[PDB]
Protein backbone atom coordinates (compact mmCIF):
# COMPACT_ATOMS: atom_id res chain seq x y z
CA UNK A 1 0.00 0.00 0.00
CA UNK A 2 1.66 2.99 1.37
CA UNK A 3 5.54 1.96 1.20
CA UNK A 4 4.46 1.71 -2.43
CA UNK A 5 3.69 5.74 -3.05
CA UNK A 6 6.77 6.09 -1.47
CA UNK A 7 9.09 4.37 -3.71
CA UNK A 8 7.48 5.62 -6.64
CA UNK A 9 8.29 9.17 -5.70
CA UNK A 10 11.93 8.73 -4.82
CA UNK A 11 12.62 6.72 -8.32
CA UNK A 12 11.58 10.13 -9.65
CA UNK A 13 12.89 13.29 -7.55
CA UNK A 14 16.34 11.24 -6.20
CA UNK A 15 16.67 8.45 -9.37
CA UNK A 16 15.02 10.22 -12.20
CA UNK A 17 15.42 13.92 -11.40
CA UNK A 18 12.29 14.99 -12.47
CA UNK A 19 10.13 17.98 -10.83
CA UNK A 20 7.16 16.73 -8.90
CA UNK A 21 4.21 18.94 -8.63
CA UNK A 22 0.74 17.64 -7.18
CA UNK A 23 -0.98 17.19 -10.93
CA UNK A 24 1.89 15.77 -12.47
CA UNK A 25 1.82 13.37 -9.57
CA UNK A 26 -1.92 13.33 -9.92
CA UNK A 27 -1.98 12.22 -13.57
CA UNK A 28 1.20 10.03 -13.16
CA UNK A 29 -0.17 8.32 -10.32
CA UNK A 30 -3.58 8.49 -11.11
CA UNK A 31 -4.95 9.74 -7.81
CA UNK A 32 -7.37 12.42 -6.35
CA UNK A 33 -5.28 15.68 -6.91
CA UNK A 34 -5.86 16.03 -3.39
CA UNK A 35 -4.18 12.72 -1.92
CA UNK A 36 -1.30 13.72 -4.27
CA UNK A 37 -0.31 16.47 -2.52
CA UNK A 38 -1.08 14.48 1.16
CA UNK A 39 1.74 11.98 -0.63
CA UNK A 40 3.98 14.68 -1.29
CA UNK A 41 3.80 15.92 2.01
CA UNK A 42 4.21 12.95 3.37
CA UNK A 43 7.12 11.66 1.32
CA UNK A 44 8.82 14.86 2.54
CA UNK A 45 8.36 14.27 6.24
CA UNK A 46 9.97 10.68 5.60
CA UNK A 47 12.74 11.82 3.59
CA UNK A 48 13.72 14.57 6.05
CA UNK A 49 13.35 12.89 9.22
CA UNK A 50 15.70 9.80 7.49
CA UNK A 51 18.48 11.85 6.26
CA UNK A 52 17.78 15.41 8.37
CA UNK A 53 19.54 16.69 5.12
CA UNK A 54 19.25 15.01 2.12
CA UNK A 55 19.21 17.22 -1.12
CA UNK A 56 15.49 17.58 -1.32
CA UNK A 57 13.71 21.00 -2.13
CA UNK A 58 9.99 22.23 -1.42
CA UNK A 59 7.40 24.17 -2.77
CA UNK A 60 4.11 25.34 -1.27
CA UNK A 61 0.51 27.05 -2.53
CA UNK A 62 -0.74 29.33 0.63
CA UNK A 63 -3.78 31.15 0.05
CA UNK A 64 -5.65 33.88 1.40
CA UNK A 65 -7.05 37.11 2.50
CA UNK A 66 -4.54 40.12 1.94
CA UNK A 67 -6.09 43.52 2.73
CA UNK A 68 -4.61 46.54 1.51
CA UNK A 69 -6.88 49.61 1.94
CA UNK A 70 -9.74 48.48 3.47
CA UNK A 71 -10.07 46.04 0.83
CA UNK A 72 -9.93 42.77 1.01
CA UNK A 73 -7.86 40.63 -1.94
CA UNK A 74 -7.65 37.12 -2.49
CA UNK A 75 -3.96 36.18 -2.74
CA UNK A 76 -2.98 32.49 -4.47
CA UNK A 77 0.88 32.10 -4.65
CA UNK A 78 3.20 29.15 -4.97
CA UNK A 79 6.07 30.17 -2.83
CA UNK A 80 9.65 28.70 -2.45
CA UNK A 81 10.55 26.52 0.90
CA UNK A 82 11.75 29.18 3.42
CA UNK A 83 9.30 32.39 2.48
CA UNK A 84 6.07 29.86 3.47
CA UNK A 85 6.30 31.48 6.71
CA UNK A 86 6.77 34.91 5.52
CA UNK A 87 3.89 34.91 2.81
CA UNK A 88 1.57 33.08 5.65
CA UNK A 89 1.83 36.14 8.11
CA UNK A 90 1.20 38.74 6.06
CA UNK A 91 -2.11 37.20 4.99
CA UNK A 92 -5.21 38.48 7.34
CA UNK A 93 -7.05 35.32 7.06
CA UNK A 94 -5.32 31.82 5.65
CA UNK A 95 -7.50 29.64 3.52
CA UNK A 96 -4.94 27.29 1.99
CA UNK A 97 -1.59 25.39 2.43
CA UNK A 98 -0.30 22.74 0.74
CA UNK A 99 2.56 21.09 -1.02
CA UNK A 100 2.87 22.17 -4.28
CA UNK A 101 6.56 20.51 -6.10
CA UNK A 102 9.16 18.41 -4.74
CA UNK A 103 12.58 18.99 -6.50
CA UNK A 104 16.19 17.57 -5.98
CA UNK A 105 17.65 20.81 -7.51
CA UNK A 106 16.64 24.12 -6.39
CA UNK A 107 14.76 26.27 -8.95
CA UNK A 108 15.46 29.45 -10.12
CA UNK A 109 12.02 30.85 -10.78
CA UNK A 110 8.69 28.83 -10.48
CA UNK A 111 8.57 28.77 -14.41
CA UNK A 112 9.52 24.78 -14.64
CA UNK A 113 7.09 24.26 -12.36
CA UNK A 114 4.65 25.47 -15.31
CA UNK A 115 6.39 23.65 -18.09
CA UNK A 116 5.93 20.06 -16.38
CA UNK A 117 2.35 20.72 -15.50
CA UNK A 118 1.84 22.10 -19.06
CA UNK A 119 3.12 19.04 -20.77
CA UNK A 120 1.50 16.03 -18.64
CA UNK A 121 -1.75 18.28 -19.42
CA UNK A 122 -0.78 17.91 -23.49
CA UNK A 123 -0.75 14.48 -23.01
CA UNK A 124 -3.98 14.20 -21.08
CA UNK A 125 -6.00 16.82 -22.45
CA UNK A 126 -8.12 13.86 -22.88
CA UNK A 127 -9.64 14.44 -19.26
CA UNK A 128 -8.71 17.30 -17.66
CA UNK A 129 -11.24 16.79 -14.80
CA UNK A 130 -10.72 13.45 -14.33
CA UNK A 131 -9.00 14.30 -10.70
CA UNK A 132 -10.41 17.54 -9.63
CA UNK A 133 -12.32 17.72 -6.32
CA UNK A 134 -14.83 19.30 -8.50
CA UNK A 135 -16.84 17.29 -10.84
CA UNK A 136 -19.74 19.13 -13.17
CA UNK A 137 -23.06 17.52 -14.06
CA UNK A 138 -23.21 19.86 -17.09
CA UNK A 139 -19.53 19.33 -18.30
CA UNK A 140 -20.71 16.41 -20.39
CA UNK A 141 -19.80 16.55 -24.19
CA UNK A 142 -22.86 17.47 -25.99
CA UNK A 143 -23.23 20.62 -27.72
CA UNK B 1 -22.14 45.00 0.35
CA UNK B 2 -19.40 42.87 2.74
CA UNK B 3 -19.61 39.36 3.60
CA UNK B 4 -20.06 36.52 1.77
CA UNK B 5 -16.38 37.61 -0.25
CA UNK B 6 -14.59 34.72 -1.27
CA UNK B 7 -11.40 34.48 1.00
CA UNK B 8 -13.72 34.31 4.02
CA UNK B 9 -16.35 31.04 2.42
CA UNK B 10 -13.21 29.82 1.58
CA UNK B 11 -11.18 29.80 4.89
CA UNK B 12 -14.64 28.85 6.53
CA UNK B 13 -13.53 25.03 6.63
CA UNK B 14 -10.31 22.80 8.46
CA UNK B 15 -7.24 22.45 6.46
CA UNK B 16 -6.22 18.87 5.64
CA UNK B 17 -3.62 18.67 2.80
CA UNK B 18 -0.71 18.85 5.53
CA UNK B 19 -0.89 15.17 6.68
CA UNK B 20 -0.24 11.95 5.17
CA UNK B 21 -2.93 10.37 2.48
CA UNK B 22 -6.05 9.49 4.03
CA UNK B 23 -8.29 7.13 1.72
CA UNK B 24 -11.72 9.00 1.87
CA UNK B 25 -11.15 12.09 -0.34
CA UNK B 26 -13.56 14.76 -0.68
CA UNK B 27 -14.60 15.59 -4.33
CA UNK B 28 -17.46 18.51 -4.71
CA UNK B 29 -20.20 18.36 -7.26
CA UNK B 30 -20.49 21.88 -8.47
CA UNK B 31 -23.78 24.47 -8.55
CA UNK B 32 -26.29 23.98 -10.27
CA UNK B 33 -25.84 25.97 -13.20
CA UNK B 34 -29.22 25.62 -14.25
CA UNK B 35 -30.43 29.15 -14.08
CA UNK B 36 -29.16 31.33 -17.18
CA UNK B 37 -30.36 33.10 -19.90
CA UNK B 38 -28.74 34.98 -22.38
CA UNK B 39 -30.12 37.79 -23.18
CA UNK B 40 -27.89 39.43 -25.72
CA UNK B 41 -29.98 38.85 -28.85
CA UNK B 42 -29.91 43.09 -29.03
CA UNK B 43 -26.37 42.61 -30.03
CA UNK B 44 -26.33 39.78 -32.30
CA UNK B 45 -26.57 41.58 -35.77
CA UNK B 46 -27.72 60.35 -33.67
CA UNK B 47 -31.51 61.24 -33.95
CA UNK B 48 -32.77 58.09 -33.27
CA UNK B 49 -30.89 58.41 -30.28
CA UNK B 50 -32.23 61.99 -29.34
CA UNK B 51 -35.54 60.30 -30.43
CA UNK B 52 -35.37 57.55 -28.26
CA UNK B 53 -33.48 59.18 -24.87
CA UNK B 54 -35.87 62.73 -25.20
CA UNK B 55 -38.90 60.87 -23.62
CA UNK B 56 -36.27 60.09 -20.97
CA UNK B 57 -34.25 63.58 -20.53
CA UNK B 58 -37.09 64.96 -20.64
CA UNK B 59 -38.76 63.54 -17.68
CA UNK B 60 -35.47 63.73 -15.81
CA UNK B 61 -35.64 67.60 -16.12
CA UNK B 62 -39.34 68.28 -15.34
CA UNK B 63 -37.97 66.53 -12.07
CA UNK B 64 -34.98 68.02 -11.67
CA UNK B 65 -36.33 71.37 -12.14
CA UNK B 66 -39.99 71.11 -12.12
CA UNK B 67 -43.51 71.90 -13.77
CA UNK B 68 -41.49 74.71 -15.44
CA UNK B 69 -40.97 73.16 -18.53
CA UNK B 70 -38.52 74.37 -20.58
CA UNK B 71 -39.51 72.21 -23.64
CA UNK B 72 -38.14 73.95 -26.50
CA UNK B 73 -36.66 72.87 -29.23
CA UNK B 74 -33.65 74.43 -31.16
CA UNK B 75 -35.65 76.19 -33.08
CA UNK B 76 -38.24 77.27 -31.23
CA UNK B 77 -35.85 79.39 -29.18
CA UNK B 78 -36.21 82.94 -28.75
CA UNK B 79 -33.33 85.22 -27.84
CA UNK B 80 -32.75 85.31 -23.52
CA UNK B 81 -35.88 82.93 -23.18
CA UNK B 82 -35.07 80.35 -19.97
CA UNK B 83 -35.63 77.06 -21.54
CA UNK B 84 -34.22 73.70 -21.68
CA UNK B 85 -33.25 71.98 -24.92
CA UNK B 86 -32.50 68.04 -25.26
CA UNK B 87 -29.95 67.15 -27.72
CA UNK B 88 -26.81 65.47 -28.91
CA UNK B 89 -23.39 67.15 -27.77
CA UNK B 90 -20.08 67.28 -30.59
CA UNK B 91 -16.76 68.24 -29.49
CA UNK B 92 -14.36 69.93 -31.32
CA UNK B 93 -10.73 72.12 -31.42
CA UNK B 94 -3.13 59.33 -24.89
CA UNK B 95 -6.03 61.70 -24.75
CA UNK B 96 -6.95 63.27 -27.57
CA UNK B 97 -8.84 66.58 -25.29
CA UNK B 98 -7.86 70.07 -26.43
CA UNK B 99 -6.52 73.14 -24.60
CA UNK B 100 -10.01 74.53 -25.36
CA UNK B 101 -12.56 72.23 -27.30
CA UNK B 102 -16.23 73.36 -27.52
CA UNK B 103 -19.63 71.76 -27.64
CA UNK B 104 -22.29 71.76 -29.82
CA UNK B 105 -25.93 70.69 -29.08
CA UNK B 106 -27.44 69.39 -31.98
CA UNK B 107 -31.20 68.96 -32.18
CA UNK B 108 -32.61 66.77 -35.27
CA UNK B 109 -33.51 70.37 -37.51
CA UNK B 110 -30.14 72.78 -36.50
CA UNK B 111 -27.04 72.99 -34.02
CA UNK B 112 -26.24 75.59 -31.91
CA UNK B 113 -23.35 76.30 -29.88
CA UNK B 114 -22.68 76.59 -26.17
CA UNK B 115 -21.23 78.66 -23.38
CA UNK B 116 -22.25 78.76 -19.88
CA UNK B 117 -21.07 76.10 -17.37
CA UNK B 118 -20.78 72.84 -18.44
CA UNK B 119 -17.79 70.53 -18.30
CA UNK B 120 -16.12 69.52 -21.61
CA UNK B 121 -13.15 68.16 -20.70
CA UNK B 122 -15.77 64.96 -18.96
CA UNK B 123 -18.48 64.95 -21.43
CA UNK B 124 -18.07 63.72 -24.80
CA UNK B 125 -19.20 63.06 -28.64
CA UNK B 126 -22.58 61.40 -28.62
CA UNK B 127 -23.62 62.20 -25.14
CA UNK B 128 -27.30 62.85 -25.16
CA UNK B 129 -28.06 65.20 -22.12
CA UNK B 130 -31.09 67.96 -21.09
CA UNK B 131 -29.02 71.74 -21.12
CA UNK B 132 -31.13 74.80 -19.25
CA UNK B 133 -29.84 78.34 -20.13
CA UNK B 134 -30.96 80.58 -22.67
CA UNK B 135 -29.97 81.86 -26.17
CA UNK B 136 -27.58 84.80 -26.43
CA UNK B 137 -26.86 88.07 -28.18
CA UNK B 138 -23.32 85.97 -29.20
CA UNK B 139 -25.60 83.08 -31.10
CA UNK B 140 -24.55 80.42 -28.70
CA UNK B 141 -26.49 78.82 -26.28
CA UNK B 142 -25.12 79.63 -22.16
CA UNK B 143 -26.01 76.76 -19.96
CA UNK B 144 -26.49 77.17 -16.05
CA UNK B 145 -27.42 73.53 -15.36
CA UNK B 146 -27.94 70.49 -17.17
CA UNK B 147 -28.16 66.67 -16.12
CA UNK B 148 -28.93 63.22 -17.90
CA UNK B 149 -31.17 59.93 -17.91
CA UNK B 150 -29.21 58.53 -15.46
CA UNK B 151 -30.54 54.63 -14.67
CA UNK B 152 -33.16 52.91 -16.04
CA UNK B 153 -36.10 51.36 -14.10
CA UNK B 154 -34.72 48.04 -12.64
CA UNK B 155 -36.44 45.65 -10.40
CA UNK B 156 -34.35 43.60 -7.78
CA UNK B 157 -32.84 40.16 -8.52
CA UNK B 158 -34.14 37.61 -6.50
CA UNK B 159 -32.52 35.92 -3.12
CA UNK B 160 -30.04 33.25 -2.92
CA UNK B 161 -29.61 30.74 -0.13
CA UNK B 162 -25.99 29.81 -0.96
CA UNK B 163 -23.55 31.95 -2.40
CA UNK B 164 -22.84 31.40 -6.34
CA UNK B 165 -19.82 33.42 -7.71
CA UNK B 166 -18.78 34.21 -11.30
CA UNK B 167 -15.52 34.80 -12.09
CA UNK B 168 -15.07 37.32 -14.29
CA UNK B 169 -11.13 37.73 -15.98
CA UNK B 170 -9.86 39.86 -19.28
CA UNK B 171 -6.70 40.17 -20.97
CA UNK B 172 -5.16 36.40 -21.02
CA UNK B 173 -3.04 37.95 -23.89
CA UNK B 174 -1.89 34.58 -25.51
CA UNK B 175 1.37 35.83 -27.67
CA UNK B 176 3.89 37.47 -25.98
CA UNK B 177 4.57 38.29 -22.05
CA UNK B 178 6.91 35.65 -20.46
CA UNK B 179 6.55 32.71 -19.25
CA UNK B 180 5.53 34.09 -15.87
CA UNK B 181 2.04 35.25 -17.14
CA UNK B 182 1.80 31.62 -17.81
CA UNK B 183 2.40 29.67 -14.22
CA UNK B 184 -0.50 32.73 -13.28
CA UNK B 185 -2.65 31.75 -16.00
CA UNK B 186 -2.75 28.06 -14.95
CA UNK B 187 -3.07 28.89 -11.18
CA UNK B 188 -6.02 30.34 -12.26
CA UNK B 189 -7.57 28.06 -14.47
CA UNK B 190 -6.72 25.82 -12.07
CA UNK B 191 -8.54 26.89 -8.87
CA UNK B 192 -11.47 27.08 -11.01
CA UNK B 193 -11.45 23.74 -11.91
CA UNK B 194 -10.67 22.15 -8.47
CA UNK B 195 -6.87 21.34 -8.99
CA UNK B 196 -5.37 23.43 -6.73
CA UNK B 197 -6.02 24.27 -2.77
CA UNK B 198 -7.36 22.40 -0.17
CA UNK B 199 -11.28 21.87 0.40
CA UNK B 200 -12.12 24.94 1.26
CA UNK B 201 -10.92 26.79 -1.32
CA UNK B 202 -12.42 23.90 -3.25
CA UNK B 203 -15.82 23.74 -1.84
CA UNK B 204 -15.77 27.28 -2.50
CA UNK B 205 -14.34 27.27 -5.88
CA UNK B 206 -16.80 24.76 -6.06
CA UNK B 207 -19.59 27.14 -5.50
CA UNK B 208 -18.61 29.21 -8.73
CA UNK B 209 -21.52 29.16 -11.14
CA UNK B 210 -19.65 30.62 -14.57
CA UNK B 211 -17.09 32.00 -15.98
CA UNK B 212 -16.68 35.52 -18.00
CA UNK B 213 -13.55 35.88 -20.16
CA UNK B 214 -13.99 39.66 -21.64
CA UNK B 215 -12.02 39.80 -24.72
CA UNK B 216 -8.44 40.14 -25.74
CA UNK B 217 -7.35 36.34 -24.80
CA UNK B 218 -4.76 36.87 -27.88
CA UNK B 219 -2.70 39.28 -28.53
CA UNK B 220 -0.82 41.04 -31.31
CA UNK B 221 8.14 37.20 -40.19
CA UNK B 222 5.15 35.78 -41.89
CA UNK B 223 6.78 32.35 -41.60
CA UNK B 224 7.06 32.24 -37.64
CA UNK B 225 4.34 34.95 -36.79
CA UNK B 226 1.87 33.06 -38.22
CA UNK B 227 3.09 29.65 -36.24
CA UNK B 228 2.93 31.78 -32.97
CA UNK B 229 -0.40 33.51 -33.37
CA UNK B 230 -1.43 29.91 -34.57
CA UNK B 231 0.05 28.16 -31.18
CA UNK B 232 -1.68 30.77 -28.92
CA UNK B 233 -5.32 30.10 -30.28
CA UNK B 234 -3.70 26.69 -29.24
CA UNK B 235 -3.40 26.95 -26.18
CA UNK B 236 -6.50 29.19 -25.33
CA UNK B 237 -7.86 26.14 -26.87
CA UNK B 238 -6.63 24.05 -24.49
CA UNK B 239 -7.52 26.41 -21.41
CA UNK B 240 -10.88 27.11 -22.99
CA UNK B 241 -11.02 23.38 -22.86
CA UNK B 242 -10.08 22.40 -19.20
CA UNK B 243 -12.11 25.63 -18.18
CA UNK B 244 -15.04 23.92 -19.97
CA UNK B 245 -14.91 20.44 -18.72
CA UNK B 246 -15.31 21.78 -15.01
CA UNK B 247 -17.53 24.72 -15.46
CA UNK B 248 -19.69 26.97 -17.58
CA UNK B 249 -17.45 29.69 -19.62
CA UNK B 250 -18.72 32.27 -21.61
CA UNK B 251 -16.27 33.60 -24.10
CA UNK B 252 -15.92 37.85 -25.72
CA UNK B 253 -14.07 38.74 -28.14
CA UNK B 254 -11.64 41.70 -28.41
CA UNK B 255 -9.70 44.19 -29.53
CA UNK B 256 -8.28 41.89 -32.39
CA UNK B 257 -9.92 38.69 -32.31
CA UNK B 258 -11.10 37.21 -35.40
CA UNK B 259 -14.63 39.27 -36.11
CA UNK B 260 -15.94 43.00 -36.75
CA UNK B 261 -13.96 45.81 -34.80
CA UNK B 262 -17.18 47.75 -34.96
CA UNK B 263 -18.90 47.60 -31.51
CA UNK B 264 -21.43 45.32 -31.81
CA UNK B 265 -18.76 42.65 -32.05
CA UNK B 266 -20.10 39.34 -33.27
CA UNK B 267 -18.91 35.96 -31.81
CA UNK B 268 -15.83 33.56 -32.17
CA UNK B 269 -15.73 30.93 -34.70
CA UNK B 270 -16.31 27.78 -33.69
CA UNK B 271 -13.71 26.67 -36.17
CA UNK B 272 -10.57 28.58 -33.50
CA UNK B 273 -11.41 25.84 -30.72
CA UNK B 274 -12.08 22.19 -31.69
CA UNK B 275 -11.40 21.02 -28.42
CA UNK B 276 -13.14 23.24 -26.22
CA UNK B 277 -16.28 23.56 -28.76
CA UNK B 278 -16.85 19.85 -27.55
CA UNK B 279 -18.33 20.73 -24.27
CA UNK B 280 -22.16 21.68 -23.97
CA UNK B 281 -20.31 24.34 -21.18
CA UNK B 282 -17.96 26.83 -23.58
CA UNK B 283 -20.57 29.44 -25.21
CA UNK B 284 -18.84 31.79 -27.77
CA UNK B 285 -21.10 35.22 -26.90
CA UNK B 286 -21.60 39.00 -28.55
CA UNK B 287 -19.54 41.33 -27.44
CA UNK B 288 -21.71 43.85 -24.85
CA UNK B 289 -22.57 40.76 -23.15
CA UNK B 290 -26.08 40.63 -21.22
CA UNK B 291 -27.64 37.47 -19.48
CA UNK B 292 -28.90 36.77 -16.15
CA UNK B 293 -27.39 34.84 -14.02
CA UNK B 294 -29.23 32.58 -11.01
CA UNK B 295 -31.47 35.15 -11.11
CA UNK B 296 -28.67 38.37 -11.15
CA UNK B 297 -28.61 40.44 -14.36
CA UNK B 298 -25.31 41.09 -16.02
CA UNK B 299 -24.02 43.28 -18.57
CA UNK B 300 -20.77 43.93 -19.70
CA UNK B 301 -18.35 44.66 -22.52
CA UNK B 302 -14.51 43.48 -23.30
CA UNK B 303 -13.48 47.52 -23.11
CA UNK B 304 -13.97 49.39 -25.80
CA UNK B 305 -16.68 51.26 -25.20
CA UNK B 306 -14.49 52.52 -22.10
CA UNK B 307 -11.55 52.97 -23.80
CA UNK B 308 -12.97 55.46 -25.98
CA UNK B 309 -14.66 57.68 -23.63
CA UNK B 310 -11.22 58.11 -22.02
CA UNK B 311 -9.51 58.71 -25.65
CA UNK B 312 -11.94 61.60 -25.62
CA UNK B 313 -12.54 62.49 -21.83
CA UNK B 314 -10.56 63.83 -18.50
CA UNK B 315 -11.89 60.88 -16.76
CA UNK B 316 -9.05 58.97 -15.37
CA UNK B 317 -10.52 56.21 -13.53
CA UNK B 318 -12.31 53.98 -15.37
CA UNK B 319 -14.50 52.61 -12.53
CA UNK B 320 -15.91 56.15 -13.24
CA UNK B 321 -15.72 56.37 -17.12
CA UNK B 322 -17.95 53.23 -16.36
CA UNK B 323 -20.02 54.79 -13.96
CA UNK B 324 -20.44 57.38 -16.01
CA UNK B 325 -21.88 55.57 -19.22
CA UNK B 326 -24.72 53.54 -16.75
CA UNK B 327 -25.58 57.69 -15.46
CA UNK B 328 -25.96 58.47 -19.24
CA UNK B 329 -28.53 55.25 -19.91
CA UNK B 330 -25.94 54.51 -22.90
CA UNK B 331 -23.21 51.80 -22.67
CA UNK B 332 -20.69 53.58 -25.35
CA UNK B 333 -21.98 57.07 -26.79
CA UNK B 334 -18.47 57.34 -28.42
CA UNK B 335 -19.95 54.97 -31.16
CA UNK B 336 -21.92 55.63 -34.49
CA UNK B 337 -25.38 55.46 -35.47
CA UNK B 338 -26.69 52.04 -37.59
CA UNK B 339 -32.68 50.95 -35.43
CA UNK B 340 -33.26 51.19 -31.90
CA UNK B 341 -30.27 52.40 -29.99
CA UNK B 342 -29.26 48.63 -28.30
CA UNK B 343 -26.71 50.86 -25.92
CA UNK B 344 -29.46 52.36 -24.82
CA UNK B 345 -30.50 50.84 -20.91
CA UNK B 346 -33.73 49.20 -21.73
CA UNK B 347 -33.74 48.28 -17.52
CA UNK B 348 -30.52 48.61 -15.05
CA UNK B 349 -28.42 45.84 -14.88
CA UNK B 350 -27.21 44.27 -11.37
CA UNK B 351 -24.09 44.27 -12.23
CA UNK B 352 -21.99 46.07 -15.16
CA UNK B 353 -18.67 45.28 -16.16
CA UNK B 354 -16.02 46.50 -18.03
CA UNK B 355 -12.81 45.27 -20.39
CA UNK B 356 -9.21 45.18 -19.93
CA UNK B 357 -9.11 47.73 -17.39
CA UNK B 358 -5.27 48.66 -16.18
CA UNK B 359 -6.18 48.07 -12.21
CA UNK B 360 -8.97 46.39 -10.36
CA UNK B 361 -11.70 48.26 -9.55
CA UNK B 362 -15.21 47.98 -7.78
CA UNK B 363 -18.25 49.85 -6.56
CA UNK B 364 -21.99 49.84 -5.68
CA UNK B 365 -24.04 52.50 -6.83
CA UNK B 366 -27.24 53.93 -6.48
CA UNK B 367 -29.82 55.54 -8.63
CA UNK B 368 -32.71 58.36 -8.47
CA UNK B 369 -35.62 55.63 -8.31
CA UNK B 370 -33.11 53.53 -5.69
CA UNK B 371 -31.95 50.62 -7.88
CA UNK B 372 -28.71 49.02 -6.58
CA UNK B 373 -25.97 48.70 -9.15
CA UNK B 374 -22.59 46.77 -8.79
CA UNK B 375 -19.87 47.90 -11.18
CA UNK B 376 -16.42 46.29 -11.88
CA UNK B 377 -13.30 46.83 -13.95
CA UNK B 378 -12.17 43.71 -14.38
CA UNK B 379 -8.19 44.11 -14.98
CA UNK B 380 -6.28 42.97 -18.05
CA UNK B 381 -4.88 39.89 -16.42
CA UNK B 382 -1.65 39.99 -18.96
CA UNK B 383 -0.12 42.70 -17.08
CA UNK B 384 -1.90 41.74 -13.74
CA UNK B 385 -2.99 38.49 -13.17
CA UNK B 386 -5.94 39.40 -10.87
CA UNK B 387 -9.35 38.85 -11.61
CA UNK B 388 -12.63 39.72 -9.58
CA UNK B 389 -14.77 36.97 -8.08
CA UNK B 390 -18.67 38.39 -7.55
CA UNK B 391 -20.30 36.28 -5.20
CA UNK B 392 -24.12 37.22 -6.43
CA UNK B 393 -26.06 36.55 -2.69
CA UNK B 394 -24.31 39.84 -1.89
CA UNK B 395 -22.57 41.46 -4.90
CA UNK B 396 -18.88 41.94 -3.14
CA UNK B 397 -16.45 41.85 -5.75
CA UNK B 398 -12.69 40.81 -4.51
CA UNK B 399 -9.98 40.56 -6.55
CA UNK B 400 -7.50 36.69 -7.27
CA UNK B 401 -4.46 37.87 -7.65
CA UNK B 402 -1.32 34.73 -8.76
CA UNK B 403 1.83 34.63 -8.49
CA UNK B 404 5.11 32.23 -8.04
CA UNK B 405 8.71 33.11 -7.23
CA UNK B 406 11.15 34.26 -9.08
CA UNK B 407 14.87 33.81 -8.94
CA UNK B 408 15.69 36.22 -5.97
Amino acid sequence: ADQLYLENIDEFVTDQNKIVTYKWLSYTLGVHVNQAKQMLYDYVERKRKENSGAQLHVTYLVSGSLIQNGHSCHKVAVVREDKLEAVKSKLAVTASIHVYSIQKAMLKDSGPLFNTDYDILKSNLQNCSKFSAIQCAAAVPRA
Amino acid sequence: HHHGMFSEQAAQRAHTLLSPPSANNATFARVPVATYTNSSQPFRLYATRLIQMRPFLENRAQQHWGSGVGVKKLCELQPEEKCCVVGTLFKAMSKYIHPDDELVLEDELQRIKLKGTIDVSKLVTGTVLAVFGSVRDDGKFLVEDYCFADLAPQKPAPPLDTDRFVLLVSGLGLGGGGGESLLGTQLLVDVVTGQLGDEGEQCSAAHVSRVILAGNLLSHLTKKTQAASVEAVKMLDEILLQLSASVPVDVMPGEFDPTNYTLPQQPLHPCMFPLATAYSTLQLVTNPYQATIDGVRFLGTSGQNVSDIFRYSSMEDHLEILEWTLRVRHISPTAPDTKTDPFIFPECPHVYFCGNTPSFGSKIIRGPEDQTVLLVTVPDFSATQTACLVNLRSLACQPISFSGFGAE
